């Protein structure tokens, strides 16, 4: 009844076994045999019986060890080992930190990786150089003279220089100087950056990588930028990992110290929650991971497309091209190499994502490269699309539009920034629809498009198509209106 | 290499186990041709006992390799059984003269070994002499037949 | 602080139960103890073997006589493989069911067969891939067929094995 | 020590022996002069405890046997294959074409209302499928499932689970610099399938191949997300016929059915462009029925419609685009 | 590679206990337990429990209460009578089992007829055996 | 670097092997330089070394418990030992052990080398006087031949 | 054996030369009975 049945394994209580064995003894020596309390046979039989209760319980435990439920500890691995899933061991927390540095710290100075500890359990991930890792800048007040500006183009690799004179230390000349610097920076990097830099004329200060509330939010990516007169305060981004593996977590604004204080140090803080470390993996999350493995896709075109869009602080657009037949094809490509085009994804961070590529798939083509350690170190390639700005003119017949009413139309044409690489066609009819949509209902309307800088004769109505590595772009100030 | 070193270790281990334990009527085998006696030998081998003799008894069973039991008929002799243990006891039969029991030695006891002169024996054996020997050496039962065999043919 | 796997031999099984003698009434009588000890000690043997009936059936320690049963359920037949490597193939094929053949992934599977530094992998431009072995502990020709299976559909592979660097 | 799991198998001690050493050790603690003969009070006590102990050994043996593939029965069968992550099917429903109801809205298909077994004839549909029995349940377990991608087992696994109407599949690889003996262009691979659709397998293949369209085959179908196309082939194209000759005790009529249907499984299970071995066919006949029924056996194979003189006993294979198949109205039994 | 050692420990530990027993027995004090459960006394204890006779012998009277006190007569005596120290050798009267030279009239029990083994035949057995072939 | 452990294991095995099989006496040398005795060396203690006992004296002392000494009375010969004899506590010698209970007599174990009256198993070349050319006496090789020598004719 | 090309069996009386191997079945004599030892089995790959 309690052993193996048609519905699994059961468990007997103690009393049933006691009664059964006492009945057996009764049968052995007739109905007259005493078996309760005072019998020596009773004291032997009851003591004997309790042990087999342990044996039955252990046997019942053994049976479930080979079932979807009931497996535990070592035995659990064998069950889920058949499906190629293994527990995770000790893990080390990973994250990134930023710190402001005094105006006087030279660009070329390099922090030693093995001579600092962020806090009681964090250290530098690797060697860090101040140059090429600026994320935000603040310039204010005290800065007459001649100034040099340098920047590495984020698409090409040619350093650009600008020359200016600070004839005045305040007022409209200072405002114009700051505006010139803004125009210099925005022409490189990405247009999203311009949304995060402005001038507070009331205080005559310039903010780089902040928000309207004066909170350092950082630029779109690490860059290099210098001024021969080293003015303001600079901020840099570092990579940090924990000392020993285990469990540890830190919040969005937790890190607050460095034990050996470097000269010129100002402050230090977090930007986002760390990827917390973990202790030995437990059974519950092991089963949970085993359950959610369906979405774990890799090494396929849809998988690589999805992964990039969800693993980069940016990457607004992405597209891929294939050439796998014995020849370079029309588009300049080696015979058996893929092509990946991105927008605003950085170089190092995106490169790490590319380790989802199928093994033995050469890929590795483009204009920019990077090296990643596996152990062995290997190089990967890719390219960044070169934005092309358009100039748009709108003409119509109707009541004159009032100032601040054109804002809706101007922002309405933001759809022009949603074109895809190569396969981007304006379909001016779509623009006509949009301009007639982001407004109150209600005679005639036309749209003209031309590349920036061209003469007015270049205005046309035929749709435009992006080049192989070009992508459409548009600025709010590049919109005009005419009444007819 | 190393497997042979391990083999040496294991053989030495089993040899040492048998030597330390032994059985009283037992001797171990060394790697060379020599044989190693057990402790139960060496103790009784030289001379050792428990002093107070104990009476023989037909219903008794012995389990100790070093005690003397006084048998009597008043011809008293003291007996022992090396191959006796708690794990391998031995039963005191009607008389000890009939296995593992051995008698204590005395200059009277002698008195069971064949004297040089006209001894009576009770299944003696001797090595088979070479055929055709005419000396005073002692022939075997087979040797007689082995030689009578030539006669018949 | 405690092991999650409760399947272990019961610690000090024998002295338990003896603890249930009421008030030392029989203790020191050397006649009842032996009778009780003889019976209880039989359960010791059965209790011990209850573990191996579960411990030894795991694929890590399963002997060849029964490992075949484990492989049979998975369709991996012995063929001509011997015990030490038959275990390996069982692990390799089973692990293949949650794989994608990436460079990082391939290194992980080879990691279980050649220690930490026993393997390295070179990569080539036109689908070429190379495998290097330094500390093989089993004969590789019989394991080779699987080593092909967990690679992309179009891999071009070379295999070279040597002892040490 | 000779009891329990031993690698070579499982050993169970009989009732009698357990008593023997229990008495022996029990005797060792009190000497030979200790009554233990039949009906003695001591013997009676020993029997009771050993019988209670014996059940423990029997229980252990049953547990081990219950979990082996051979001894799997009923619910216990469900648990064992459940450990693999698959479960038996339930009440299945019929599908028809324009008791029943429409499967979805229609404009300028058919689904059964009843839960199970079921108005199923032309010009008045999948019938039956009430409960998925053990025999076919064992068969369905022969497949494999995995989440992997870009690898040969992954491609096979996905197709057999997603592509409707798929029955068989095989893949040929040419991972070299120069065209293989099968004419595959270098650095490309070919997929051949039997049954299934054309614009669906391509969809399934796209989601599971690497980001390098190395497919090649007879027919193509373009897909987009950017546009590309995927290749594949279809084989079908063979039916066989079989004759069997034997000497001994005639096999009535029931056995021939047992022999005949058994053979159909082995021949049918063959891979695409596989080979049939005459020896294997003989082995099946010796195993689909009890041994000691024949002294000689021979099997002859020919394609349908061929003259009787075409019967041959040599091993037979199939081309790249051929699939072996066998049916009834075949398997000519005869006594030599 | 050399992981056969998984069998070596079952011997290494065992030799450890054997060495322990060796040490306690040799260097013990006025015991040891084998795996059989029987006792082995240490030398400094075995020297105590063995048979010791009282050294001063007593004059003989053919009178008788101790097996451990000697008596003198004229030779030493004790009652287990049995003499203890005579003055005669043993090797001179008792034949060694190896290469003996018996004298007088040695006798043995006559073997069974037809035995072809290493036993000793008797003169009255061979003489009987001769007549069979004579016929 | 398990080669390092394998190294030490290799010669530890040899040390153990010589210790177990150290002939009658071997002195294995440990890494500390101390000296380990073979088993048979450790067994001297029971072996009770009966070399010709040092002659009895008056004066001097006995240092070894298990050594024997030879003494002769006014008439007999005996061998004596003082089990309490030890270093740092030697037994002072005396005129005669008969009143020196420090000393005690010892006997001889070997009867072993003599054939028991019951079914002895002789080795070598036993001989007997050529019996009368009979009945129960043991015949000789020549006796049988001489008996048969007349029969061949 | 585990499932799975070609197989043949040859039988001959003990001690005979290799030429005695055949495939025809053997029949016991009037008072003879078949026997076989484990060590008397050999295998050859082809």
């Amino acid at each position: 009844n309690y052993g193996l049945t048609g519905s699994g394994f059961n468990l007997p209580p103690m009393d049933d076994l006691v009664q059964e064995t006492k009945k057996t003894f009764k049968s052995a020596f007739g109905e007259d045999f005493n078996t309760e309390s005072n019998s020596v046979a009773d004291k032997l039989i009851q003591i004997f019986n309790e042990r087999e209760y342990q044996l039955w319980l252990l046997m019942g435990s053994v049976y479930y060890a080979q079932t979807m439920q009931g497996a535990e500890g070592i035995y659990l691995d064998d069950l889920l080992g058949k499906r190629g899933i293994y527990r995770l061991g000790k893990t080390r927390s990973t994250g990134t930190v930023v710190m402001t540095i005094d105006s006087s710290v030279p660009y070329n100075m390099i922090y030693s990786a093995a001579t600092y500890t962020i806090d009681t359990d964090y250290e530098l991930s690797s060697d860090v150089q101040v140059a090429g890792n600026i994320v935000a800048q603040l310039i204010k007040g005290t800065d007459v003279g001649t100034y040099r500006l340098q920047i590495q183009n984020t698409t090409d690799q040619s350093v650009k220089t600008l020359s200016l004179n600070l004839t005045a230390t305040s007022g409209q000349p200072l405002i114009t100087f700051f505006g010139q610097i803004k125009d210099f920076i925005v022409n490189n990097t990405i247009l999203s950056n311009q949304d995060r830099i402005w001038i507070d004329s009331t205080e005559g200060a310039l903010y780089i990588g902040y928000d309207t509330n004066k909170i350092m939010i950082g630029l779109s990516s690490r860059v290099d930028f210098r001024t021969n007169p080293m003015a303001g305060t600079r901020s840099i981004s570092m990579d940090v990992r924990s000392i020993e593996p285990g469990y540890i977590s830190r919040d969005v604004h937790s890190v607050r110290s460095i034990n050996p204080t470097p000269g010129g140090f100002v402050d230090i803080d977090n930007l986002s929650a760390f990827i917390d470390g973990s202790d030995v993996e437990s059974d519950n999350e092991y089963r949970i991971r085993a359950a959610t493995s369906i979405s774990e896709g890799k090494a396929t075109r849809p998988a690589i497309l999805a992964a990039l869009l969800n693993k980069v602080e940016g990457i607004e657009k992405v597209r891929i091209f294939n050439n796998n037949t014995d020849k370079t094809n029309s588009l300049g490509i080696p015979p058996y190499r893929f092509m990946v085009v991105c927008y605003g994804g950085g170089t190092a961070e995106i490169s790490q994502v590319l380790y989802d590529t199928i093994a033995t798939s050469n890929n590795t083509y483009g204009d920019t490269f990077y090296d990643i350690t596996t152990d062995q170190v290997e190089r990967i390639w890719h390219t960044k699309a070169a934005a092309r700005q358009l100039a748009i003119r709108v003409r119509y017949r109707g009541r004159p539009l009032s100032l601040t009413e054109e804002t809706a139309i101007a922002n309405g044409l933001a759809t022009a920034v949603n074109g895809t690489m190569i396969a981007g066609t304006l379909y001016n009819v779509r623009l006509v629809g949009t301009v007639m949509s982001s407004t109150s209902p209600d005679t005639q309307v036309y749209v003209d498009i031309k590349n920036k800088g061209q003469p007015d004769s270049a205005y046309v109505n035929t749709d435009v198509t992006a080049s192989t590595t070009q992508v459409l772009s548009l600025e709010l100030e590049d919109v005009i209106f005419s009444q007819i | 290499d190393a497997d042979k070193a391990v083999d040496q270790i294991i053989e030495d281990s089993k040899r040492l186990h048998i030597v330390v334990n032994g059985t009283g009527t037992e001797q171990a085998v060394a790697e060379d041709g020599s044989l190693l006696p057990s402790v139960r030998k060496a103790l009784i081998d030289n001379l050792y006992f428990k002093t107070p003799p104990l009476p023989w008894r037909n219903g008794g069973s012995v389990n100790e390799f070093n005690q003397l039991y006084s048998f009597t008929d008043g011809n008293t002799t003291w007996w022992y059984a090396p191959g006796a243990t708690v794990s391998n006891p031995v039963v005191m039969r009607d008389s000890p003269i009939n296995g593992k029991f051995k008698v204590f030695l005395d200059k009277t006891n002698a008195d069971i070994y064949a004297p040089l002169n006209s001894p009576n024996f009770v299944n003696p054996r001797v090595p088979t002499p070479a055929p055709g020997d005419n000396s005073q050496s002692i022939p075997t039962t087979g040797w007689v037949q082995s030689e009578m065999e030539g006669l018949e043919d | 602080l405690k092991d999650v796997n409760h399947i272990h031999p019961l610690p000090d099984f024998v002295r338990g139960g003896f603890d249930y003698v009421p008030s030392d009434i029989f203790s020191g009588k050397e006649n009842f103890e032996q009778t009780l000890r003889i019976l209880l000690e039989r359960l010791e043997f059965i209790d011990q073997k209850m573990v191996e009936l579960a411990e030894l059936r795991t694929t890590l320690n399963a002997e060849d006589a029964i490992l075949d049963e484990i492989g049979r359920q998975l369709g991996i037949y012995r063929n001509g493989l011997n015990d030490p490597e038959y275990r390996a193939v069982i692990m390799i094929l089973t692990g293949n069911n949650s794989k994608s053949g990436t460079r990082a992934d391939i290194i992980a599977t080879l990691k279980q067969l050649f220690g930490e530094d026993g393997v390295t992998t070179y990569k080539g431009y036109n689908y070429r891939l190379d495998i290097n072995i330094f500390n093989t502990c089993m004969e590789v020709t019989d394991i080779l067929p699987e080593i092909i299976d967990m690679l992309p559909l179009v891999t071009h592979l070379r295999v070279v094995e040597n002892q040490g660097y």
